[PDB]
């Protein structure tokens, strides 16, 4: 049991007192601006405040204090280093002189350098928030695209696979484009004849992660790139499986037109329980001049925020993006280098393949299994359950991979180590996933047992949402 | 130097165990033509390197520590107990809650942080978190346009040009319609609502610190069909009348303002509170308490119907990632600080900017502009350029003076101050001013 | 369970990798003084390092996380503030030039100030590293004032209460004098009619709190005082309890000659599982000049470290002091001023007096109570046994009192909670110690049962002890 | 301001169930004459005025990082990950872990400690840790003489000035006899020991940065039935043989070099390691690993006779406080260099020592004064006063020349370098002195 945060607080009480002379309200603003009824915010004081959150952090877990093999997720390790970096840049103001923030808009600058050149990209923008916002972003740049090429109102639909990422979608809604979906053949890869079906001049981009959802790299990548491109149809990359190839290739290589990354999967930027991160969007030269505007340029009197761009499709959130993420980025890539970076990709996708021996040898399947990359998808033996599985694994003392994703695996048991996990770890996870094929049935759909909370109400969540501890409305 | 723990034995033995005859030949089926990349970075550094070259680049920067720069971000206090907490492991590396047994430190979090959002703009629900505030502004009026079914929308030129041009990017991808209404004196004139307007926007403070008498324009909205959106900064909902007790439909805001680091524009977090009614329209995670099988208190996300992995192609929005961590940081402030806590922080940012303004008022040439009443940041007419006046205060060691875009009018430049201003700080500024003038 | 760092490790497996060229030994050093055998240091990667730790910390509780009502230790909120405040002094080289160090010193010379104001002394060092160092100290001054007068061969003894913590005669013998321990009064307090018989020109020194261990105020202390300087004794001040009068009453005006205070304790320097704490000393004008150097003191220079002190006692630890503890010091004193420390003190003792009547409604019972200060000692009802108790407390998620000390008290419950805990804890854990009171005798005296560890086996530690993972000798 | 939770509705109802009129009653029943003492404090300030007046001081100070300054302390990298683990509130928060049950988190870390000390010494057993290097020292002779039973301890000269002067209060404080072994080319010669001595003590690296032969120290020693004694800084240990190889009985040491930050002095910690044959002397906290009911593995405080709250007046030391969140941040800095990563620090700060020392020697007038082979710290001969050398160093930026007292020889000054270190730096200082000089 835990209590709410109201739930602690009593009448009056006070925590932090920021302020000697408190000034009156009405000597500072006309009284029908005032407000009448106290926000109900908590009233407490500091130690009950440091309790409840110790405590409440004490009944969470994360890749700090558990494994995290969560396939399109990169739980990779945060190094602490980049929190102490970060801390060094907190006080800055983005209205500041930028005569006086050269060591901010230089970081800047250098980490798109570094980003280009790990995608093979002419021009970057790193102010999307995520990699969604990304997705927006240089789908809004293809728009652009055609939109100035004539062809606006004839290219409106957009293509993904049915292995994409929810996000691919809803953001071609978002962007007012239609979409239709190309079913992947046999292998788990893009299946050119239904794809040479589909292409035609209505056909504003193709979205594709590389390697794919399954975890399988796109070996006709290239030919998937020319038929767009005597199609005319921009080729978008979906970068949140980059780890998988850091250094050794890269999308721009493949044809690829435009691209998003996840810092805070990729690049060690924390995920911090859903977020913030950042989602930088990489472009070819034919796409630049779209580019939301702020871009860092650098110029002879130094760095400096560039805003002098005609067709950009404008701003797509204030200010220039989540600085202090992109020195969390530019920290891990000056700390590995390419040998470093390369030596992760290579670490990460032998520690997938390596743990995929491991469970196919306890009774797991793998439907799509060519040379897995970052990582798999696999399915347990006919009878059981990903969802239970998961939930055994949490009883174990272990966190599941993801599951039900990609959408056409049935029973989806999406697993993605990465590089920093060890192989004892690894096969730890195995040893665990076998055991609980042993488990009674009923055991495996009751559990958890021992976790602060066990399975929860789900129904009731949905049909009497209480959404406030007020619970107004 | 790197994080992988793997020792040569154990990688020889792995390379065999997957039949691959080295870490390259991981690689070898992926099309030859684009293997061995001309990849340049620099050479790799060993951390504490790798710090000085950080400190390297911060000490070419000017701190921005008491700055008196508004505009949306402002150099608040950071109360060091919120940040030890948010820098707790758990909190820090954990993954979005999708397996709610191991993850209630975080949905507890969530669901108290909604709480607090709500009850900030007097409204009844709030989703987990959006980007920032200009992202929250377009989600919160895309929201309005789905829920009235129309696409007009109605923006007070007082909110923040950025949030505007953010605003048009998310309208006109959908094919909205977005008017503006210029400022008069300052403050926005009531406008004639008709009923193809979905959403009318407002912002109070607005850009130029200008407070607005919102109420009239709830009514007009509501009159026509159409549903008000209020922008507002949630430090001010310490002490001003919230926009849900004005009639308002959707709040949203940007969380900077409650105590956390001004990072040079990021990250922060955006909120968005609204009535219970339109929670179907509502993107982003939610939070929902319910039980577990034994009858303890739980939460879990609900009502994913809204979000991408169900919905795909007909979701509220494409949003995944959220700004989870640095929502908690707010939730983590206004707890510390509590209802009379954040007025107390609030009154005393709009005093100082009040004595700033009064001390201001005798620089030769310089001319008020925000009309009065304002709240802690307001913009005055100087008699050289603002661009030029920020420079040149820089190079005496001071932050200030931020330039206002001309369609406000000519020479604006917007001052704030804060908590942790004392009036020689302010005299301080003020003699800069005169210097550079 | 939870596995050792050193199980975690795997040969050759490398953590943090600080040099980029490593040079070889050979060229930098004989081969006669090269170690042969490596350390068997554990050999974990950063991301198992931080796992190890953060769930250790994890099976840990701490004032952060739980009520710590410990009597003598005052186990008070910690506030973060004062981490950051740490922090900013980090880098400083005690022997750097103090033209550079000023505000280093500054600092030093201002909290010295502040707690001679408090504790009413005219001199005083910062150097000792925790209360015990403190009493030593101080001791080793009377002794040295003793010796100057040349009555260092007939003052041999030094007289502490039965009520005082063992430090106090520990700290006689180190400073080679013999100890004689005084009875207390019917109420608790010293007896000065015992104290009488004892007093004469062989008696060093007489040590004593105030408030005293049972957390009772001495009465008559100027009295005991009047005493002590009519027979030439020097009464010594352990400061571990001025919690309960900081602000109120001061030592030096009650007649004690020198007093050490803890830093760790009334100042909220963090407990740290242990310690680091900090025991500065304080003395009346005619023990000054025994002081240890270097003592901080502002010349017309600037503030420096002065060690002109002929009659000093000499160095007690080296360099000056724990100045990042002293930092922590400084700020709690500046936050609050006095008006804050007086507050704190009164709520100290109301939450003490508050509490004590909770648990006298449970049934406990305080065979010594006088108005309780900060703590007071509490034992079981008859049958009970405070170690069971104790346990009991751990399985319902509280953590005990202090047990069995003072030492004139039977199954003594030493109850301190501090200023920074609220009504409603000390409420809650006085349901808890009445609910106790009714749980069968079995269960108590198998408790605790939820925690990671139930009761260990004290007898095998003793007996068969393993103080090293290689248990080697 | 303050941390008091109490409302005043809540003050009222406890003074009314303690019987208490006011706050002020309940110091009623003390003398009167102490009441209301005059104490004079400054007015109270919020925390983020406390902090701006941190700053202010911090600001007047000249910052030691990659200081090139000796003597017991030197300018490592702190890894942000150590500092991280150790600021975990359980560890920070925690006190001396009597309730072993909830406390196992301290204990095992704090036997983890234990392990990696005595391996480093090449010893069998350590405590749970001493307050600093200097009364490490104390306590460790003392041990020996209580061991032996004799009241003679032999120091070698090379030993620590501040250590010998901490050593010598409290050996005479228990009237034992103290002789002190001139250093003699920057060496400690062998000296003849009789049986009244029970300890000699050298230490290696010695003050001077020389090595020093421990072997016939030991044996010289054990001739005369006393105990050998040696300090030894800890990072050095990652490559030089230890003192239990050598056959040393006891070994000290200072914990700083272990990643602490230096902190102007502390708080650092000093370790004590010894033969399990003598662990009856041993002060301090020992913990030794045990089981529970159940036969779980569990760690304990044990033999505690040897300490004050059973023993009292006879407790082997009055040791209460010890430093046990710095001694377990030292374990986590060997936990995450391991004995490769630690050989490699000791290796790259002897290699800048070195290379420093031959630059530093370019200089005219400088001469050599330690002796080869040294560690990473050596002492030269000057032409100018080392303290007005340091000072005129510092008003260049540059922290360097530690001043040797004359005890050793005239214009003696130390340096040292460390794993930061790097070529351009040891240039700059080099040019720096040239300038001085
Ligand atoms: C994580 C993910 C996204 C979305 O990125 P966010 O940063 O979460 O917005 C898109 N596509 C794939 C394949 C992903 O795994
Ligand atoms: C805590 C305590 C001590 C010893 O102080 P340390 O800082 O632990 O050395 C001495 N006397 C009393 C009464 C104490 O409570």
């Amino acid at each position: 049991s835990f209590p709410l945060i109201f739930e602690r607080s009593r009448k009056g009480r006070r925590g932090l007192k920021l302020v000697k002379a408190v000034p009156k309200a009405e000597d500072l603003i006309p009284k029908e601006h005032l407000r009448e009824v106290p926000p109900r915010l908590p009233e407490v004081d500091e130690l009950t405040l440091v309790r409840h959150y110790t405590g409440l952090s004490r009944r969470q877990v994360g890749v700090d204090t558990t494994f995290y093999p969560l396939g399109s997720c990169t739980m990779k390790y945060n190094p602490k280093l980049h929190e102490e970096a970060a801390r060094l840049f907190a006080d800055l103001h983005p209205y500041q002189d930028p005569r006086t923030a050269q060591g901010a808009l230089r970081l800047m600058w250098e980490l798109g350098e570094y980003l280009k050149a790990l995608t093979g990209m002419d021009a970057i923008t790193l102010e999307p928030a995520a990699g969604a916002h990304g997705e927006l972003t240089g789908i809004l740049i293809i728009r652009a695209y055609h939109e100035d090429r004539g062809e606006g109102r004839t290219r409106r639909v957009v293509l993904v696979p049915d292995s994409a990422h929810g996000s691919n979608p809803a953001t071609a809604s978002m962007a007012g484009y239609q979409v239709r979906e190309i079913p992947s053949g046999p292998e788990g890869e893009v299946d050119l004849e239904a794809l040479k079906r589909e292409l035609g001049p209505h056909v504003a981009a193709l979205m594709l992660t590389n390697p794919n959802t399954l975890g399988l790299f796109e070996r006709r990548i290239l030919e998937i790139s020319r038929l767009c491109k005597e199609a005319g149809v921009q080729l978008y990359y979906d970068g949140a499986n980059l780890n998988a190839i850091m250094g050794w290739a890269r999308p721009g290589d493949m044809g690829f037109d435009v691209v998003h990354l996840n810092l805070h999967k990729t690049f060690t930027v924390p995920h911090g329980g859903g977020g913030p991160g950042s989602g930088p969007v990489g472009v070819k030269a034919h796409l630049a001049p779209y580019l939301p505007v702020p871009l860092v340029e650098r110029g002879e009197e130094g760095f400096y925020l560039d805003f002098d761009r005609p067709k950009s499709i404008g701003r797509v959130r204030s200010f220039y993006g989540n600085f202090l993420a992109l020195v969390r980025a530019w920290a891990y890539i000056r700390t590995l280098g390419l040998e470093g970076l390369k030596k992760a990709a290579a670490l990460a996708v032998l520690n997938a393949r390596y743990l995929k021996e491991l469970l196919k040898e306890k009774g797991y399947r793998v439907p799509y299994d060519g040379p897995s990359m970052h990582e798999f998808v696999a399915q347990p033996p006919e009878g059981f359950r990903a969802l239970d599985l998961a939930k055994g694994l949490l009883e174990l003392g272990f966190h599941p991979p993801t599951v039900y994703f990609p959408l056409i695996v049935k029973e989806a048991l999406m697993v993605e180590p990465t590089e920093t996990e060890a192989k004892e770890t690894l096969e730890a996870f195995a040893e665990a996933m076998g055991a609980l094929l042993k488990k009674p049935k009923e055991w495996l759909e009751n559990a958890p047992y021992s976790t602060p909370v066990r399975r929860l109400d789900e129904l009731r969540a949905n049909k009497h949402p209480k959404l406030t501890y007020f619970d107004e409305g | 130097m790197d994080y992988t723990p793997h020792t040569e034995e154990e990688i020889r033995e792995m390379l065999r165990r997957v039949g691959a005859a080295s870490l390259e030949d991981l690689f070898a089926h992926l099309p030859k033509e684009i293997l061995s990349p001309p990849i340049d970075l620099p050479e790799p550094l060993p951390e504490w390197k790798v710090l000085e070259e950080l400190r390297r680049l911060a000490a070419q920067n000017l701190p921005a520590h008491k700055a008196f720069l508004g505009g949306g971000v402002r150099s608040h206090h950071v109360p060091p107990v919120v940040q030890a907490l948010a820098a707790r492991g758990e909190f820090l590396t954990a993954y979005t809650p999708y397996q709610p047994e191991v993850s209630q430190g975080v949905l507890q979090a969530t669901f108290e942080y909604q709480t607090m959002i709500a009850e900030l703009a007097g409204l009844e629900i709030a989703n987990a978190s959006m980007y920032d505030g200009a992202t929250a502004l377009a989600e919160g009026v895309l929201l309005a346009l789905r829920e009235t079914g129309r696409m007009g929308v109605l923006v007070s030129q007082g909110v923040h040009p950025e949030y505007r041009a953010v605003l048009r990017a998310y309208l006109e991808a959908v094919g909205a319609k977005l008017l503006t209404l210029p400022l008069e004196g300052g403050r926005t004139p009531l406008p004639e609502v008709g009923e193809e307007v979905g959403a009318v926007v407002v912002q109070n403070p607005n850009f130029l610190g200008a407070l607005e008498d919102l109420g009239p324009f709830a009514e007009a909205a509501h009159g026509a069909g159409a549903l008000f959106v209020a922008v507002a900064d949630p430090l001010s909902l310490g002490v001003l009348k919230p926009p849900g007790a004005y009639g308002a439909d959707i709040a949203v805001g940007d969380g900077q303002s409650l105590g956390l680091p001004m990072g040079f524009g990021g990250p922060h977090f955006g909120f968005l509170a609204t009535k219970k009614a339109f929670v179907r329209q509502l993107p982003g995670r939610l939070v929902s308490e319910t039980v577990d099988v034994e009858g303890r208190r739980g939460f879990i996300l609900t009502l994913q119907a809204r979000e991408q992995y169900i919905r795909r192609a007909k979701a509220k929005s494409n949003i995944t990632t959220n700004a989870q961590l640095t929502a908690l940081m707010g939730a983590m402030y206004l707890a510390a600080l509590g209802p009379e806590g954040l007025r107390e922080v609030a009154l005393k940012s709009v005093e100082m900017a009040h004595k700033l303004h009064a001390l201001l008022l005798e620089v030769p040439g310089v001319r008020p502009f925000t009309p009065k009443p304002f709240f802690n940041e307001f913009a005055l007419a100087l008699p050289k350029d603002p661009e030029a006046v920020r420079r040149a205060l820089a190079e005496r060691g001071f932050h200030g003076a931020t330039p206002v875009p001309r369609e406000y009018g000519e020479n604006l430049a917007l001052f704030a101050a804060t908590e942790l201003h004392e009036e020689e700080d302010l005299l301080a500024l003020r003699e800069a001013l005169k210097e550079v003038l």
